[PDB]
RNA sequence: AUUAAACCUUGUACCUUUUGCAUAAUGAACUAACUAGAAAACUUCUAACUAAAAGAAUUACAGCUAGAAACCCCGAAACCAAAC
RNA sequence: AACGAGCUUGGUGAUAGCUGGUUACCCAAAAAAUGAAUUUAAGUUCAAUUUUAAACUUGCUAAAAAAACAAAAUCAAAAA
């Protein structure tokens, strides 16, 4: 799979740990449903853990948008413009805490 | 069946700014069900590639084979309606962009054999496609030169990292 | 077909190794008479160890909560 | 194929025997280092049995056994698969002041003090 | 036809994105595409292992060829850094070959002096002051 | 026709990548994309790289000469104020901090060299890439996207102008420090 | 394999028909009735197997039982041939004895 | 090591003589490998986790 | 048909068991359908004891 | 009882909400995996 | 792996089958669709009621009732009856 | 247009101890080809092995002396 797929090198964004660490990631979305089955872990997120994710990361933009959903999804966006998607369906609190943290760093 | 070709003539384009390269003229012609091979038709598709309407139709009248002929009238209807349809001002300012063979929809028959046997027999048809592009024909290819290849040679050694290490 | 030098080597270090269990293997620290019964405590409790676990097979107990937690499943924000 | 006797002569040491190894034929040591060096793979059932017996599945992982003949009969067995050696204790035995801190030198000697610092 | 399968279509696209790259019919054809894909991963997994002792003989190489240059076979060279208590290991050697000429030469000395310690302490039998460099550092 | 819905829409996607790939999309300002708050955003932007602004400040430095003029043909079928003076004092600020911080590590440099450095960071390729990576493009306010060069790099400066008002030249010369001076690591002199 | 290049038209599922709303209604006729009417009196279905259940082999029996009489010759064929395969493989094929 | 000159320890110097410091940049997980001890299924995927440290400076002090 | 603590009703069997046995006697409680299950037969002792509750 | 009351706070019961008694039913194997299939336990 | 598609390095196609081995041997031109484990006597698990259980007919010296849990596909030469 | 006995349909999904095939994942354990009967040796049933659950208590190695023939297979207290 290593002549199947690219490869690159070792790298960082802007040299993000010379003069001063900047955190990549700048903004996270999450959609939920106000009363889906599958939602039900992530609305536990909102209630619970996503104020106090949002003042350990100032620099993170969050937004949450209850709204008619089927699968709850999750959108990160970095500084070097990557944009990563994570379905949210049917987790737990403790896992879509986990998801969360992996994609700050 | 599938038959983009045709409407490959349809695309319209914003008007161009007054400062920009004129872009050349664009026709699309193309034969279907013709009785005859691809594979053969091949050959004589593949020999006017590149070449200029009138080199191609002087190439084309002196051959001997079915196709040919074929060819010859498919680049005359080309090159009447790029001069009535496609506002080409030369008639010979044309040079052949694309021509190619595709396989049509054929036929299954029997052929006998000797023993109370047989074998499926194809009627094959194919398509004759073309694209010409107005201007003259572009430059044909020049071999690369000594000179020229050394220095791809030095280029690829000065390419060279020590591998595998800090 | 000869043997090699690496092989005739190694084995005299293998030799001399258990030249060497053989010297320590004789200088025992008890007798075999004063051996009887000195580890007679620990040996007991150990095997009383086995038969508990062995007997102590049974079924786990059901809870109510268990059951009527699946109901949460439909939880919403009214 | 079948299990073997050694003769008693095998386990009787010589005067020389002793200033080799440098053990004294009396105050015999009490505990043994025991490690596996060599595969139970290709040999008979009764070593494979002796050896998990003995704890020495793992090799080259050192096992604390007592020195007294009903212990030694089975090392006898699998003399050839291991390596014996005389625990030694420098400092003496370790106390509980002492337990977490001990460390098992190659040489054979079970040290209660362990700094990872230079002698000095 | 009641149940009939509907998602064999993604099934067949996990196989070929792994054969694209391979040449001939076994890149497009599943039944073909398959059996090459699968000899692929065994490869694979297979390689992983065999690229650390390649990468050791490549550093082996490469060291005796740095200490050739200073007169020195490979095994004396890594031996008697070793009886000078350096713990440095093969791959960050070759870093210093290639990297820091003037440093892996300081070596080399090094490592040729300890050599000339050893013989003189095994040459002269007896009781002979030990080498400045043969000093080994206890610890405890 | 096989019964079931769900496994044409999931092919639908498929379609929808294939469509992408062949006619890509025309890039587009992320403010138009949902998801967005420019209030918050300049928050973030702020708190992102440590620093404190003025929020008024660094709201101005992001407008441009050029999203005025859009924004009144608009209006045509509040005058504000332009990162102009900002972008001044910004570069005027950041020419004499990077000459400063070369001369005090390279006395022997001539002027000339320094000049060229200089130069060359506060260039359009080196302070395109800082700036487009530290989300300046994002809050950029222009009548054109992708913003031309020249104009993301005025309004980079223009940052740097509202960060040395906000929190004084001694913190604006760390910004300096962090973003331009790092972008000659690795560098030869001569190729810069 | 291919795959629909268009969406189907939606299905739509009225829950609250006469059917659905009223589904299950009289099930407990006899403990709530005093045992008049048991409740598999209100299945409708095959006159072999209302209320009643069996393997294939059974049913095929009993189908013959209540209405064998009264079926067609080609029918009739088919269903006695159909016991007599299940006759030899119940009683002489599988893993188990 | 410099320019001119290196010191050595026996095996580790001492904390006076050189202190070196880093930063914690990224924390990643790898790419995914594939470990296949056949069919196509009995295949497994390892991701593991990862940290960048970038290296900030090497000091040393004139205690030898 | 135990009703109320159904916990509370094992630690009074246990202690009422444990010196018959020697040891406390292994249980499983079911608070769904409210029942004690002992190993081993006691019904006889068990039935007794309840009597003299009351229950 | 204290089990009510929990039924009190909790969400209502519906056809939705449905599930057996724990390890009330086996789950039946059918010849398909490479486990359960190939010569399938002859 | 690589700066680099190929050069360098490692690597005796697959299924069945032999035997737990083949450089045996069978089968496969390729694509799409179709194409082969089915039953409740006993055992186990989950509940209802309990010296009784089951909605008549049955079982019972803790049993009885209900639920859940199981046993393939293709292929002869033949044989017989009635037509042609 | 395949006669040691025509062809067609049905019986009929004839039967086949024989040949072939028998479709997702993961975790775990795991024999044999010893013995016995069989128109039975291309099969099957039982023992033996393996396995899953359960009950409760000794098992493996080693085992002196002493015995049964004898200078290690049975048997085999205490121990470890
Ligand atoms: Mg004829
Ligand atoms: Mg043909
Ligand atoms: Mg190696
Ligand atoms: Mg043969
Ligand atoms: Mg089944
Ligand atoms: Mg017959
Ligand atoms: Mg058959
Ligand atoms: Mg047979
Ligand atoms: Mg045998
Ligand atoms: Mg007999
Ligand atoms: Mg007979
Ligand atoms: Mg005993």
């Amino acid at each position: 799979t290593g002549r199947g797929t690219s490869s690159r090198f070792l790298t960082s964004v802007l040299h993000n740990g010379l003069g001063r660490y900047v955190q990549q990631l700048q903004r996270l979305s999450l959609s939920l449903s106000r009363d889906a089955p599958s939602s039900r872990g992530a609305r536990e997120f909102v209630e619970r853990e996503v104020t106090d994710f949002a003042r350990r990361n100032p620099g993170v933009v969050v937004y949450v948008n209850p709204r008619p959903c089927a699968m709850p999804r999750i959108v990160a966006e970095y500084l070097n413009g990557a944009v990563r998607e994570e379905n949210v369906n049917s987790k737990s609190v403790e896992e879509i805490k986990s998801l969360v943290q992996k994609l700050a760093d | 069946i599938s038959r983009k070709w045709e409407k490959k003539n349809k695309i319209v384009y914003p008007p161009q700014l007054p400062g920009e390269p004129r872009r050349p003229a664009e026709i699309y012609h193309c034969r279907r069900q013709i009785k005859y091979s691809k594979d053969k038709m091949w050959y004589l598709a593949k020999m006017i590639r590149g070449m200029s309407i009138d080199q191609a139709l002087a190439q084309l009248e002196f051959n001997d084979k079915k196709g040919a002929q074929i060819i010859k009238e498919v680049l005359l209807e080309a090159q009447d309606m790029a001069v009535r349809d496609h506002n080409v001002e030369f008639r010979s300012n044309l040079h052949i962009a694309e021509s190619t063979s595709g396989r049509g929809q054929c036929l299954k028959r029997i052929r006998y054999h000797g023993r109370g046997r047989f074998g499926i027999m194809e009627k094959v048809y194919c398509h004759y496609f073309v694209k010409l592009v107005e201007g003259p024909p572009p430059p044909p290819e020049v071999p690369k030169t000594a000179v020229d290849h050394a220095k791809d040679y030095i280029q690829q050694l000065r390419s060279r990292t020590i591998i595998h290490t800090l | 077909r000869t043997v090699s030098f690496q092989a005739k080597e190694s084995m005299i270090r293998r030799l001399e190794v258990e030249a060497e269990n053989h010297y320590w293997l004789s200088m025992p620290y008890m007798t075999a008479e004063q051996e009887c019964g000195h580890a007679a405590e620990r040996r007991a409790q150990a095997f009383e160890a086995i038969k508990a676990a062995a007997t102590s097979k049974f079924p786990k107990h059901r809870y109510i909560a268990d059951q009527l937690d699946h109901l949460n499943i439909s939880k919403k924000w009214s | 194929f079948t299990k073997s006797r050694i003769p008693d002569k095998v386990f009787q040491p010589k005067p020389e025997d002793h200033e080799k190894y440098g053990g004294d034929p009396q105050n015999p040591h009490k505990l043994h280092i025991v490690t596996r060096i060599r595969s139970t793979k290709r040999r008979p059932y009764w070593e494979k049995d002796t050896i998990k017996m003995l704890g020495l599945q793992k090799a080259h992982s050192p096992q604390i056994h007592k020195n007294i003949p009903s212990v030694n009969a089975k090392l006898k067995v699998v003399k050839h698969l291991i390596r014996i050696q005389p625990l030694k204790l420098p400092q003496g035995l370790p106390t509980e002041e002492t337990m977490s801190s001990t460390c098992l030198k190659s040489t054979g000697e079970l040290v209660v003090q362990w700094h990872l610092k230079p002698v000095e | 036809l009641r149940n009939r399968l509907t998602d064999r279509y993604w099934r067949v696209q996990e196989v070929l994105k792994h054969a694209q790259h391979f040449r001939g019919r076994k890149n497009r054809c599943y039944r073909l595409a398959v059996r090459a894909v699968t000899r692929a991963f065994v490869k694979c997994t297979k390689a992983r292992r065999l690229k650390k002792r390649n990468l050791r003989t490549l550093w082996i190489n490469r060291i005796t060829a740095a200490s050739q240059e200073h007169g020195l076979k490979y095994p004396a060279f890594i031996v008697n850094l070793i009886k000078c208590q350096v713990e440095l290991n093969r791959k960050v050697l070759v870093d210093l070959a290639i990297y820091e000429p003037k440093t892996f030469k300081s070596l080399a000395a090094l490592a040729k002096r300890r050599q000339q310690e050893g013989f003189a302490a095994a040459l002269g039998d007896g009781k002979e002051p030990e080498g400045i460099f043969s000093r080994v550092v206890q610890y405890h | 026709v096989k019964k079931g819905f769900r496994a044409a829409f999931r092919f639908q996607k498929e379609l929808e990548r294939w469509r992408l790939l062949r006619c890509p999309p025309p890039p587009v300002r992320r403010s138009e994309k949902p998801n967005w708050d420019y209030h918050a955003e300049v928050q973030a932007f702020g708190s992102r790289l440590q620093e404190t602004f003025s929020l008024d400040l660094l709201k101005t430095a992001f407008i441009n000469s050029c999203y005025i003029k859009s924004e009144e043909a608009k209006r045509q079928s509040l005058n504000l104020k332009d990162n102009q003076e900002l972008f001044e004092q910004g570069l005027s600020f950041s020419h004499r901090c990077l000459t400063q911080f070369l001369e005090d590590e390279f006395p022997d440099l001539p002027a000339e060299g320094t000049e060229s450095l200089v130069s060359f960071l506060t260039g359009e390729a080196v302070v395109c890439h800082v700036a487009r990576n530290l989300a300046v493009e994002q809050l950029t306010l222009s009548a054109e996207f992708p913003v031309p060069l020249p104009v993301l790099r005025q309004t980079f400066f223009a940052v740097i102008g509202a960060l040395l008002q906000s929190s004084g030249p001694e913190r604006a010369a760390l910004f300096i420090r962090d973003f331009l001076i790092t972008q000659m690591t690795g560098k030869e002199l001569f190729e810069m | 394999a291919f795959v629909r290049l268009t969406l189907p038209p939606p299905k739509v599922v009225d829950r609250w028909n006469e059917k659905r709303a009223l589904f299950g209604v009289y099930d407990n006729i006899g403990i709530l009735g005093n045992f008049e009417k048991h409740p598999k009196e209100l299945i409708k279905g095959p006159v072999w197997l209302r209320g009643w259940r069996g393997n294939e082999l059974q049913r095929c029996v009993r189908k013959k039982k209540f209405v064998g009489n009264r079926m067609f010759i080609e029918d009739l064929h088919n269903l006695n041939k159909r016991i007599s395969y299940l006759y030899k493989h119940f009683n002489r094929h599988g893993k188990y004895r | 090591g410099a320019d001119n000159f290196t010191l050595l320890g026996k095996p580790l110097l001492r904390k006076e003589l050189v202190r070196v410091e880093a930063t914690v940049i990224e924390k990643t997980e790898s790419w995914p490998k594939i470990n296949m001890k056949k069919n196509f299924r009995k295949k497994k995927i390892i991701v593991n986790p990862q940290t960048i440290l970038r290296i900030n400076t090497i000091e040393i002090a004139p205690r030898l | 048909k135990v009703e109320g603590d159904i916990w509370a009703l094992q630690k009074d069997v246990e202690e009422f068991l444990s010196p018959l046995l020697g040891k406390t006697p292994i249980t499983q409680v079911n608070e769904v359908t409210g029942t004690l299950r002992i190993k081993g037969y006691f019904d006889e002792q068990l039935k007794a004891w309840l009597l003299e509750k009351g229950f | 009882g204290t089990s009510l009351d929990l039924l009190r706070s909790l969400p209502r019961v519906s056809l939705a909400n449905l599930k057996p008694s724990p390890n009330s039913r086996k789950r039946e194997r059918r010849p398909r995996d490479r486990r359960r299939g190939r010569k399938c336990g002859r």
